[PDB]
RNA sequence: ACGGAAGGGCACCACCAGGAGUGGAGCCUGCGGCUUAAUUUGACUCAACACGGGGAAACUCACCAGGUCCAGACACAAUAAGGAUUGACAGAUUGAGAGCUCUUUCUUGAUUUUGUGGGUGGUGGUGCAUGGCCGUUCUUAGUUGGUGGAGUGAUUUGUCUGCUUAAUUGCGAUAACGAACGAGACCUUAACCUACUAAAUAGUGGUGCUAGCAUUUGCUGGUUAUCCACUUCUUAGAGGGACUAUCGGUUUCAAGCCGAUGGAAGUUUGAGGCAAUAACAGGUCUGUGAUGCCCUUAGACGUUCUGGGCCGCACGCGCGCUACACUGACGGAGCCAGCGAGUCUAACCUUGGCCGAGAGGUCUUGGUAAUCUUGUGAAACUCCGUCGUGCUGGGGAUAGAGCAUUGUAAUUAUUGCUCUUCAACGAGGAAUUCCUAGUAAGCGCAAGUCAUCAGCUUGCGUUGAUUACGUCCCUGCCCUUUGUACACACC
C-alpha cells in the first residue's frame, strides 16, 4: 500500500507562447507542491509552418511573394509521480489553443 | 565547410587557451597572451560577426534580381 | 428528380427523426452517409422539399446545410402518417 | 565522389595496401568487376584497372572504421557520382551499389568486419591489426 | 541617419523639466532611473530617452540651455 | 487520432475557419461576432458571441440544438461530445463584424448610404472607441463606380 | 489504438461469443470504429463440455496446467459470418493469415488449404502470447492493464489450479455466485441508497461539518442552532454575520437596510447609486467577502448550486440598502420611491 | 443507373480540389489542407498564419 | 501638370569605378506570327512574355470530331393503374457488353411525363457595369482637417529663409496656434550572453565493458541502458545587452556630422513585415455559391464518356543554368552544411540484408517525428595519378538499339540507365540586365506544384571576389522659385 509511482510524461503543444508557458509553469508549481521528482519543463525546437505564395489572385502585376507562417511551440514534461496524482493533475490545466497530451509506460 | 571549420577550430584553440590561463594561471600571463593575439587578430579570440543575409523574391540571391525586358 | 419512392420515404423519415441533413456537393458520389441512398438523390429530393418552404438551406463551403421548419413538420407528419403531439423533430428534449 | 580522406595520406594510405591485398591472396573479385563504370552518373572506369577494387576495399575498410556502424545504402549514397542529364547540373545520385556490396561480402569473409545489431556492419578487434597496418607502416617508417 | 525623433526629444525635455534632482550625467544610471521614473513601452525607446537626457545634462552643465 | 502535430494544428485551424464562415452565413440576422473552439478532455465546447441570443439560443433550446446537430453531423462527432453555447458580445460594437452586418442590413432594408455610415460611426464613438473608418465602394447613385470614405477621431495603419 | 484497424492484420485471431457463452475463435473482417460492429467469421460452434453444458473459462495466456486441463481441442466448423460488438471479443491473439475473407468465401485453392491448415493447427497446439499496445497514451487503459495482469498471475496463486476437471464442476458454483448476485444484491441496492441525493447529501454534510455549524459527530452546535431560525436560502452567510461586535457598531436602521441584500431579486437594467453611509458600505464589503468564502468552500467539494445562489454577487441586490434605510428612519413613501429604481410593490 | 458516367480519378488535379471554392489550379496541398491558394489567402489569419518575415 | 528654365537634394529598377553577364554557355520553356478540324485563353513600356502558382499523356479543359445524361426546383393544365414514366439479357448498332437508337418481347408502378409560366447551371459575353484582391503611380517623403490671419473667390497660410536627416526627421524662424495619419516608434528574424530555468526526443565528462588503420587514450561508437555528474556547445522560455556609449575634432557652437577608444554588434547593427491621402476608367467576371445587365437552357456554349490539341515550329523577340578548356576536365583517393518535408482510415520518407553494370526489384525494419528517414556524411573543392593544346582525350548532344520504373492508358519517345553518333566552342555585332558585403559571382540542397517528370520558382546554406563609398552628365524621383495659349494635363 504505497500508492505506486508510474513515470508520467505530459506533452503540451500549441500555437501560442504565453497561453502555453502559463500552463507549463502551473504544472511545474502544482507538481512541486506535491513534492515529486521530475524531468524539467523541457522545451523542444519550435516548428515554423512556412507557406510561400504569390500575393495576386491572377498572374498580372509585379511578381510579389508572401510568406505566411504559423508557429508550433512544444513542451514535454516527465513527472515521476504516483497513481494518485494522475487524476488530480489531468483534470486541472485546460485551455483553448493549448493541445494537451499525457502518456506513460516509458521503455 | 572546410575553411569555416578551420577558422572555428583555431578560434576554439585560442579561447580555450586564454580561458585556461584565466582560471588555472595568473592574470598577467593571460594579458600577455591576449595582447599577442589581439594585435594579430584574424578573428583569433573574438568571432566573425558577419552572418548570412536572407534571399528575397524576384531574384536568385539577396540583393541580386532577375533581368527585365521592356521589349 | 426520379428515384425509387422507398428512398424518398427513408429520406423524409430520417430528416423527421433528426431535423438536420448534411451533404457534400458531389454528384457521382455513390452512397451518402447514414441514409441508405446515393448523395445526388438526397440532395435533389431535399431541394424539391425546400422549393415550397418546409425546409431551409444554407450552402457554405459546398456542404449543404438543410434545416426543418414548422410547416415542414406538418408536411412530414402528413407524408409519414404518424400521430401529432408525440413524434416531433428536435424541439425541447434537453433539460436546459 | 566519396568521403573522409582530407586528413591522412589520401593516396599512400590506400596504395601500399592495394598491392598488399593482392599479396594476401584473399580478396574475392566479382568476375564482372573491372569492366564497369563504378556509378550511374559517371563516364569512365578507373585508370588503375589492374587494381582499384583493392583501393575501394581499404576505402570501405576505412568506411567501417570511420564510425559506429555503416550500411549498403549509405555506401551507395557516398561513392555515388551525382548524375549529369542535359542541363541538369550534377544532382547527387547513388553509386554502383553492387560493387560496394561485393566489397563488403569480401571483407566479412577475410575476418575484418561483421554484421552488427541495429543493422549495418562493424569493425573487429582482430581485423585491421594486420590489414592497413603495413601500408601506414610507411608513415611509421618515415616518422 | 542617427537623428533622434519627437517622442524621444520632447519627453526627455519634459523629464528634465520636472526631475532635475537626480538624472546624474551617466547613461546607465539614467537608463534604470527612466524605467523607475515613468512608464515607457519599449526598451529601445527608453534607452534613447535616457541617452538624450544624458546629452542634455552634459550640455546643461556648460550653460543655461534655451527651452 | 494518430495524426502529426503539424497536420493536427492545421486541421484544427481549418475546423475553426469553416466554423466561423458557417456561423457568419447562418447567424446573419442575430449579429454574429465570433467563436472559439474550446477543446477540453473528452468534450469539445464551442462558445458563440452575438449581440442578442434572441433566436440563436432558441425558444427552449431548439435552434441551438439544430446548430449542434449541424455541427456534429457535418464533421462526424459522437453525439454529446461537441457542445455549443451563446455568450453576449460586449458593447454592441467595437467588434467590426457586427457593425458591418448592421450596415448591410440597414442598406438592404432601403436606406441612403450616408445615414447608415454616420449612424455606425456615431454608435462606435458612443461605445468608447478612439476612432472609426467606414468605406463604401461600388455603384453609389451613378452607373460609374465611386468610393465614399467616412471617418471620425483617430486611427493607425502601420 | 496504434494497431486497431490496419496494422494488426485483416483476419486476426479473436475470441468472440454470442449469449450461448462458450469459447470460440474467428477472423476479423474490418474493425469498424463507430458502433463497434465487427463482422467475425467463426470456424467453431459453441464448445460445450463433455458433460453437456456451457463453458465459462476464458483463454488465460501462457499456462499448460490451466488450459489443457479442459481445452485439449475445439470443434471444427466451416465458414459463416456473424456481426458482433467489441465487448463480446475477449482476447486477441497472433495466429492469423494475411489473405481476406472474400477469398475464403469464393473457393480459392491458395486460401482454402492454408485456411483449413490454420483452423486445425490452432487446435493441435496453442500456447499464445497476448498483444495489445500501450504506446498510444495509457492513463486509464494503463491502469486497467495493471489491474488485470496482476490478477492474471493471481489465477495461479490460489489453491484451485491443477485440477483434473474444473469447468465440469463449476456450473453449480457459477450458477450460485453469478445468478444469486444478479438481481438480489442489485435489487437490494435498488432499495438501500437509491438516488445520488443521499451521496450528495453526505457531501453537503462534509461542508456543513467543515463550516462548524454541526459538529463532527453529526449533531447541531450553536452555529447550527442560531441558523435553525433562518428560513431564507442565504442562511449560512447570515449566520456568519452575527458573530462579532461588527453588528454592535451599527444602528437599527443600518442593520435592517444591510439585511435587505438577502431578500431581493436584483434583476434590473439601471445603475446602483452611491452608498448612503460608510458603515453600510463596510458591511456590504464584509458580506461580499463572506459569500466569496462560502463559494470557495462549496467549490472544493464540487456540488452544483442553484442559478440564484450561483449568481448572487453578480446580481444587482445591493442598491436596496440605500432604499430601505431612509424608510427605517421615518420618511414619506414618495421620497423613498423617488430615490429607488425598482417598482413600488416590489419594494 | 449508368455504368458509364465515371472516368478514373485516382490521382491528379481532377481527383482532389479546394474544399472552399472547388477550383483545380492553385491548390495548397502542403500540410494536407487542400485549400485554393486565393481562398487560403482570404482565410489565412482565420486559420492563423501571420505574416512576420 | 509639364519646361532641351533656375536653385537645393536624391537612386546601382541612373551613371561613374569596375564585377558578373544576356543577343551562339542548357535548348528550355513563354509569347508573336505561321500553321491550323482545334491547334482554348487572359496580360503587351516601366507596371505582358518559366506570369496566370499554367512543369497539361486522359481527368485540368475552357477548344476541336463525335457519343450519351438529365441533377428542367416549383406552380399550372393535359396524358394517366383497360397504365403515366423507368429499366432491360441478346441480334443489329456504333470507338465502345452506351438499349444511345432499332429488332424481339419482358420488367416498371405516380416518383415522372409532353406542354405553359418560372427556375437552374455556365472556365459564355461585359474588368469600361461592379465587389474583394493585387499591381502601380510611389522602394517616396508626403497628406489632412479644428480655430485663427490673407484674399470678392478659386485657394492660401499652418505644411517655412537657412541649417541638418534615409525622412515635414529635427534645430530654429515665424499670422499663425495647438493637432492627426505617413516616417520613425512597433513586430519577426539575424548575430552576444562560459549568468537564471532545465533537458537520455540535445549534448559533454567520469565509472563497469572496446583501443582494431594515421593511435600511446584521433575522435568515435561499442554504452537505450552501466550508473552517476554536468549545461560551454544544442534547444527553447525569461531577462540583460547598444544609447551613436567614452575621447577627440567640427558647427549660430544647436540640431547634428567626421575620426579614434572599448565593444559580440557603432552603414537608422543587417534583413524583412506593416505601410498614408488621392488616384489609374492598370489586371482579374478562367480563385470565389463574390455579383448587376446580356446570352443560352435539353441535335443546351449545362454535366459527363471516347480521341485529339494547348509540346503543332532548324525559331521572329523574352527570361532562364552547367564551366568555352591548363586558376581546365577527367581516374580515382574527393566533399563539411543548413532550411525543410514525411503513412489513417492508409499506403508517405526510407534505414537495413539479398539480387542487379545500371535504373531498379525484393524480404523486412524505424518513424505521426529535435527521437526513424537523417550527423539528409549535397555540390563546388582539398591529393595524387591520366591528357596537355589539338571541333582532340576534357566532358558525354542531336539520331539509333535495348532494359527499367510511374500510370486505366505513354504512340507526336513521361522520366531513368546502357552502348554507338561526341558536341561546356572557338569569349559572342549594334545594344542592354543586375551589383556594393558575407552580399555580387560560383556551387549544390531542400520545399512549392507532384502518380511520374525541373532547366521553373520559393527558401537554405557552402566558397567567396574586384571596385566606389561619389555625382546629377545620361535615365528618372522629391521639394522650392519661376514660366506657361497645357488641364482627356507634352503621348
Amino acid at each position: 500500500q504505497q500508492q505506486q509511482i508510474i513515470k508520467i510524461r505530459i506533452t503540451l503543444t500549441s500555437t501560442k507562447v504565453k497561453q502555453l508557458e502559463n500552463v507549463s509553469s502551473n504544472i511545474v508549481k502544482n507538481a512541486e507542491q506535491h513534492n515529486l521528482v521530475k524531468k524539467g519543463p523541457v522545451r523542444l525546437p519550435t516548428k515554423v509552418l512556412k507557406i510561400s505564395t504569390r500575393k495576386t489572385p491572377n498572374g498580372e502585376g509585379s511578381k510579389t511573394w508572401e510568406t505566411y507562417e504559423m508557429r508550433i511551440h512544444k513542451r514535454y514534461i516527465d513527472l515521476e509521480a504516483p497513481v494518485q496524482i494522475v487524476k488530480r493533475i489531468t483534470q486541472i490545466t485546460i485551455e483553448p489553443g493549448v493541445d494537451v497530451e499525457v502518456v506513460v509506460a516509458s521503455n | 565547410g572546410h575553411v569555416s571549420q578551420v577558422y572555428a577550430i583555431r578560434q576554439a584553440i585560442a579561447k580555450g587557451l586564454v580561458a585556461y590561463h584565466q582560471k588555472y594561471v595568473d592574470e598577467q600571463s593571460k594579458n600577455e597572451l591576449k595582447k599577442a593575439f589581439t594585435s594579430y587578430d584574424r578573428t583569433l579570440l573574438i568571432a566573425d560577426s558577419r552572418r548570412p543575409e536572407p534571399k528575397k523574391f524576384g531574384g536568385k540571391g539577396a540583393r541580386s534580381r532577375f533581368q527585365k525586358s521592356y521589349r | 428528380m426520379l428515384m425509387p419512392k422507398e428512398d424518398r420515404n427513408k429520406i423524409h423519415q430520417y430528416l423527421f427523426q433528426e431535423g438536420v441533413v448534411v451533404a457534400k456537393k458531389d454528384f457521382n458520389q455513390a452512397k451518402h452517409e447514414e441514409i441508405d441512398t446515393k448523395n445526388l438523390y438526397v440532395i435533389k429530393a431535399l431541394q424539391s422539399l425546400t422549393s415550397k418552404g418546409y425546409v431551409k438551406t444554407q450552402f457554405s463551403w459546398q456542404y449543404y446545410y438543410y434545416t426543418l421548419t414548422e410547416e415542414g413538420v406538418e408536411y412530414l407528419r402528413e407524408y409519414l402518417n404518424l400521430p401529432e403531439h408525440i413524434v416531433p423533430g428536435t424541439y425541447i428534449q434537453e433539460r436546459n | 565522389p566519396g568521403v573522409s580522406v582530407r586528413d591522412v595520406a589520401a593516396q599512400d594510405f590506400i596504395n601500399a595496401y592495394a598491392s598488399f591485398l593482392q599479396r594476401q591472396g584473399k580478396l574475392e573479385v566479382p568476375g564482372y568487376v573491372d569492366i564497369v563504370k563504378t556509378s550511374s552518373g559517371n563516364e569512365m572506369p578507373p585508370q588503375d584497372a589492374e587494381g582499384w577494387f583493392y583501393k575501394r576495399a581499404a576505402s570501405v575498410a576505412r568506411h567501417i572504421y570511420m564510425r559506429k556502424q555503416v550500411g549498403v545504402g549509405k555506401l551507395n549514397k557516398l561513392y555515388g557520382g551525382a548524375k549529369s542529364r542535359g542541363v541538369r547540373p550534377y544532382k547527387h545520385i547513388d553509386a554502383s551499389g553492387s560493387i560496394n556490396r561485393k566489397v563488403l561480402q569480401a571483407l566479412e569473409k577475410i575476418g575484418i568486419v561483421e554484421i552488427s545489431p541495429k543493422g549495418g556492419r562493424r569493425i573487429s578487434e582482430n581485423g585491421q591489426r594486420d590489414l592497413d597496418r603495413i601500408a601506414a607502416q610507411t608513415l611509421e617508417e618515415d616518422e | 541617419g542617427r537623428v533622434r525623433t519627437k517622442t524621444v526629444k520632447r519627453a526627455s525635455k519634459a523629464l528634465i523639466e520636472r526631475y532635475y534632482p537626480k538624472l546624474t550625467l551617466d547613461f546607465q544610471t539614467n537608463k534604470r532611473l527612466c524605467d523607475e521614473i515613468a512608464t515607457i513601452q519599449s526598451k529601445r525607446l527608453r534607452n534613447k530617452i535616457a541617452g538624450y537626457t544624458t546629452h542634455l545634462m552634459k550640455r546643461i552643465q556648460k550653460g543655461p540651455v534655451r527651452g | 487520432a494518430l495524426i502529426s502535430k503539424k497536420r493536427k494544428l492545421v486541421a484544427d485551424g481549418v475546423f475553426y475557419a469553416e466554423l466561423n464562415e458557417f456561423f457568419t452565413r447562418e447567424l446573419a440576422e442575430e449579429g454574429y461576432s465570433g467563436v472559439e473552439v474550446r477543446v477540453t478532455p473528452t468534450k469539445t465546447e464551442v462558445i458563440i458571441r452575438a449581440t442578442r441570443t434572441q433566436d440563436v439560443l432558441g425558444e427552449n433550446g431548439r435552434r441551438i440544438n439544430e446548430l449542434t446537430l449541424l455541427v456534429q453531423k457535418r464533421f462526424k462527432y459522437a453525439p454529446g461530445t461537441i457542445v455549443l453555447y451563446a455568450e453576449r458580445v460586449q458593447d454592441r460594437g467595437l467588434s467590426a463584424v457586427a457593425q458591418a452586418e448592421s450596415m448591410k442590413f440597414k442598406l438592404l432594408n432601403g436606406l441612403a448610404i450616408r445615414r447608415a455610415a454616420y449612424g455606425v460611426v456615431r454608435y462606435v464613438m458612443e461605445s468608447g472607441a478612439k476612432g472609426c473608418e467606414v468605406v463604401v465602394s461600388g455603384k453609389l447613385r451613378a452607373a460609374r463606380a465611386k468610393a465614399m470614405k467616412f471617418a471620425d477621431g483617430f486611427l493607425i495603419h502601420s | 489504438s496504434p494497431s486497431i484497424l490496419h496494422i494488426l492484420k485483416e483476419g486476426r485471431l479473436v475470441a468472440f461469443r454470442d449469449p450461448n457463452d462458450c469459447l470460440k475463435l474467428g477472423f476479423v473482417f474490418k474493425v469498424s470504429l463507430k458502433d463497434a460492429v465487427c463482422v467475425i467469421m467463426t470456424f467453431t460452434k459453441p464448445y460445450k463440455l463433455p458433460n453437456g453444458e456451457p463453458n465459462h473459462l476464458i483463454y488465460f495466456p501462457k499456462a499448460d496446467g490451466y488450459r489443457r486441463r479442459n481445452f485439449p481441442k475445439f470443434q471444427k466448423t466451416d465458414f459463416y459470418m456473424e456481426e458482433v460488438p467489441v465487448t463480446a471479443i475477449e482476447v486477441i491473439t497472433k495466429r492469423k493469415f494475411a489473405a481476406p475473407l472474400g477469398k475464403v468465401i469464393k473457393k480459392d485453392v491458395a486460401a482454402l488449404n492454408e485456411f483449413n491448415a490454420e483452423t486445425n493447427n490452432i487446435l493441435d497446439g496453442k500456447t499464445l502470447k497476448e498483444a495489445i499496445n500501450i504506446e498510444k497514451q495509457g492513463l486509464k487503459i494503463h491502469q486497467i492493464l495493471l489491474d488485470r495482469t496482476n490478477i492474471r498471475d493471481e489465477i495461479f496463486k490460489l489453491k484451485s489450479i491443477k485440477c483434473p476437471n474444473l469447468s465440469q464442476h463449476i456450473v453449480p458454483k457459477f450458477k450460485a455466485h453469478v445468478i444469486k448476485k444478479k438481481i438480489e444484491e442489485l435489487y437490494h441496492l435498488m432499495s438501500d441508497q437509491n438516488l445520488s441525493l443521499l451521496p450528495d447529501y453526505e457531501k453537503r454534510l462534509a461542508v456543513l461539518k467543515d463550516t462548524e455549524f454541526i459538529d463532527q459527530n453529526h449533531n447541531v452546535l450553536l452555529k447550527g442552532r442560531v441558523a435553525c431560525e433562518i428560513n431564507s436560502g442565504y442562511e449560512l452567510v447570515l449566520t456568519e454575520l452575527i458573530l462579532d461586535n461588527f453588528l454592535g457598531s451599527f444602528e437599527p436602521e443600518e442593520i435592517v437596510a444591510l439585511l435587505s441584500v438577502f431578500v431581493y431579486e436584483g434583476k434590473t437594467r439601471e445603475e446602483e447609486p452611491p452608498i448612503v453611509t460608510p458603515r453600510l458600505a463596510k458591511g456590504k464589503q464584509r458580506i461580499e467577502e463572506i459569500y466569496k468564502k462560502m463559494l470557495c468552500v462549496f467549490n472544493t467539494h464540487q456540488i452544483p448550486l442553484t442559478q440564484d445562489e450561483a449568481e448572487f454577487l453578480d446580481r444587482k441586490r445591493f442598491a436596496m440598502m440605500n432604499v430601505v434605510y431612509e424608510w427605517a428612519r421615518g420618511l414619506s413613501f414618495k421620497e423613498i420611491m423617488e430615490m429607488s429604481p425598482e417598482a413600488e410593490g416590489t419594494v | 443507373e449508368n455504368v458509364w458516367f465515371s472516368h478514373p480519378r485516382r490521382y491528379g488535379k481532377g481527383s482532389r480540389q479546394c474544399r472552399v471554392c472547388s477550383s483545380h489550379t492553385g491548390l495548397i496541398r502542403k500540410y494536407g489542407l487542400n485549400i485554393c491558394r486565393q481562398c487560403f489567402r482570404e482565410k489565412a489569419n482565420d486559420i492563423g498564419f501571420n505574416k512576420f518575415r
